[PDB]
């Protein structure tokens, strides 16, 4: 006997998500009776891009208002100038993120307001 | 005396508390009508949130109300509410 | 001194923060959004992969139920670039065990 | 100036806007809200007791809720070429959205 | 001779149909339209039962679960009247076993 | 119908053949979701005081109840 | 002639729709617009139904598919098994 030194699943598939907690998370919550060795890989993999993609909006908000530190607000307006995201979480409310500025059009003033005498 | 502060109930919730929501609504200008109205909507919501969650307070023989009985029953109307655990 | 243990995925999302932004932090709250965010994305696929599942009369939940699942919530090229992130995720763990 | 200074109607509203869509923090206060969440229970379950985050989160998600009502009604409105909204409106979205009252 | 099986609720929708109005009949499709109706309420009851059990870590189903999802997904009066019967079902079958 | 459930679906995979029933199934799901749709556009209509339906009715509703597309 | 198919969803059929709808009245833009409405419906639902096609290999399509691609859109359908 060798036994191996402890290299865990994550590393192999490249990803920092833990493939052995999802495992359990499927076994335990009756799912389905069996579970195959490649979905959680898969399944990690998924939930780390679609983090890292959330993030990056995050960040770019964050830019633009010269805070260093992402908080609620930056991800709402991720979340909602991007499409899909807001097809995807369309009846989902985050806290302390309020809305968009949109306003329409017809309620501003009058844009004739210029040289009148 | 009769104070009974507006009603002693939901009258509390005052006129510009609505004007300032519908501010963040985008509304602009507002009829005196609208009040009344919306408070009977809100109790309306609230009622059956309420409801939802006390049932699941009454399941697990509780008499203080969790934050995650609430979040569950706004998952089950389709409000689905995100940062207060699950 | 009766100490618990409550866990989460606080520390993988810091990660991989760290990865794509390195000089910016992020709060406690938005961490517990992102927490909420991923189990509510977990338990969806899962629901589905089950019921997909059952309706076929297989006992098994395989990858390709979980890719099925993805292909039938998510919208277009998000699904595309999911799709092959899982593809080269397990090519990987297959070969180099 | 002999007249106090005086901003023409519609501006104060504008101004209200875009600072209550620039920040974040809730709109409506606490205590009366928080009455208002004891006094409904009590008719459904006797002697109950609330935490407080219990009834922050009821209170966001109320003020979203709303929020997203007074949009609709807003649309609704301006469909009929006006720009004050009446609770005509509130009832046709509630009866677009499939909820029901 | 290899030949199929296939399951339906068909008999005992019959049975009662009879015994409310002993002299009608019913046609195939509403008989499939209500085949849908009670699994769709089966697959419901069942989801929201499992749901509830899992989030107090009781790894049990009784009467009580059911009891708790009938009240929270069918509204009032009906409710009572549904919670009646069951609960009188339940007390006879526990006394005549 | 058929022919045009037929194309749609070739143009996802090619040599599809379709059971009947699912066709029936489809064309119950359309017609009763046109008429869902058609009756909220009503209302939408004679809340401008008009009675003639127009595609902005058809758009506000869509946008309502969120199939926005 | 073909008209790359979907006009073969005639007018007076949608002005049967919408006279089963309840209305009395309709301009005559409003059938354009409905058939790319209608596309956009189908299409969704035949992407799932495929979708749950493709994962029993199989290459004939049956009800039970469409079933369940109603079932996800919040359009549940009864009376066509399952």
């Amino acid at each position: 006997k060798a036994r191996a030194k402890a290299k865990t699943r994550s590393s192999r598939a490249g990803l920092q998500f833990p493939v052995g907690r999802v495992h359990r998370l499927l076994r335990k919550g009756n799912y389905s009776e069996r579970v195959g060795a490649g979905a959680p890989v898969y399944l990690a993999a998924v939930l780390e891009y679609l983090t890292a993609e959330i993030l990056e909006l995050a960040g770019n908000a964050a830019r633009d208002n010269k805070k260093t530190r992402i908080i609620p607000r930056h991800l709402q307006l991720a979340i909602r100038n991007d499409e899909e995201l807001n097809k995807l979480l369309g009846r989902v409310t985050i806290a302390q993120g309020g809305v968009l500025p949109n306003i329409q059009a017809v309620l501003l003033p009058k844009k004739t307001e210029s040289h009148h005498k | 005396r009769h104070r009974k502060v507006l009603r002693d109930n939901i009258q509390g919730i005052t006129k510009p508390a609505i004007r300032r929501l519908a501010r963040r609504g985008g509304v602009k200008r507002i009829s005196g009508l609208i009040y009344e109205e919306t408070r009977g909507v809100l109790k309306v919501f609230l009622e059956n949130v309420i409801r939802d969650a006390v049932t699941y307070t009454e399941h697990a023989k509780r008499k203080t109300v969790t934050a995650m009985d609430v979040v569950y029953a706004l998952k089950r109307q389709g409000r689905t509410l995100y940062g207060f655990g699950g | 001194r009766k100490r618990s243990r409550k866990e989460s995925y606080s520390i993988y999302v810091y990660k991989v923060l760290k990865q794509v932004h390195p000089d910016t932090g992020i709060s406690s709250k938005a961490m517990g959004i992102m927490n909420s965010f991923v189990n509510d994305i977990f338990e969806r696929i899962a629901g589905e992969a089950s019921r997909l599942a059952h309706y076929n009369k297989r006992s098994t939940i395989t990858s390709r139920e979980i890719q099925t699942a993805v292909r039938l919530l998510l919208p277009g090229e998000l699904a595309k670039h999911a799709v092959s992130e899982g593809t080269k995720a397990v090519t990987k763990y297959t070969s180099a065990k | 100036v002999k007249k106090p200074h005086r901003y023409r109607p519609g501006t104060v509203a504008l101004r209200e806007i875009r600072r209550y869509q620039k920040s974040t923090e809730l709109l409506i206060r606490k205590l009366p809200f928080q009455r208002l969440v004891r006094e409904i229970a009590q008719d459904f379950k006797t002697d109950l007791r609330f935490q407080s985050s219990a009834v922050m989160a009821l209170q966001e998600a109320c003020e979203a809720y709303l929020v997203g009502l007074f949009e609709d009604t807003n649309l609704c409105a301006i469909h009929a070429k006006r720009v004050t909204i009446m609770p005509k409106d509130i009832q046709l979205a509630r009866r677009i959205r499939g909820e029901r009252a």
